[PDB]
């Protein structure tokens, strides 16, 4: 029972640590969106970074 | 860890690069001294008309 409760605590910890990792409201580790596109060229062409949910 | 990251990000957004302003400042001081000498040169126009009469 003690080992199970330790396991459960650690799982809840993983969840908290994962959902708090936002910068400026946008994040690539929670799983909110599928990809983020940044500017890479003075004409609008983008640099694509896929989302890696953890 | 998160608070450190947020501070670094805000700084990334709105911080300057002083090395560029130093160069620009030197160039602008030279350019202003030059523009003053140029204005002083241009001012003395029309001063030659007196010699005509």
């Amino acid at each position: 029972n003690a080992l199970k409760s330790d396991f459960d605590s650690l799982r809840d910890q993983i969840e908290k640590a994962a959902t708090n990792a936002k910068f400026n409201g946008v994040s690539i580790a929670d799983g909110s969106t599928t990809k983020l596109t940044f500017l890479a060229n003075s004409d609008g062409s983008g640099f694509t970074v896929n989302a890696k949910t953890i | 860890k998160l608070q450190d990251s947020l501070d670094a990000g805000v700084g990334n957004l709105v911080d300057a690069d002083l090395a560029k302003e130093s160069a620009k400042l030197q160039s602008l001081q030279t350019k202003q001294q030059l523009g003053v000498q140029a204005l002083s040169i241009a001012n003395q126009s029309s001063s030659s008309i007196l010699s005509l009469f």
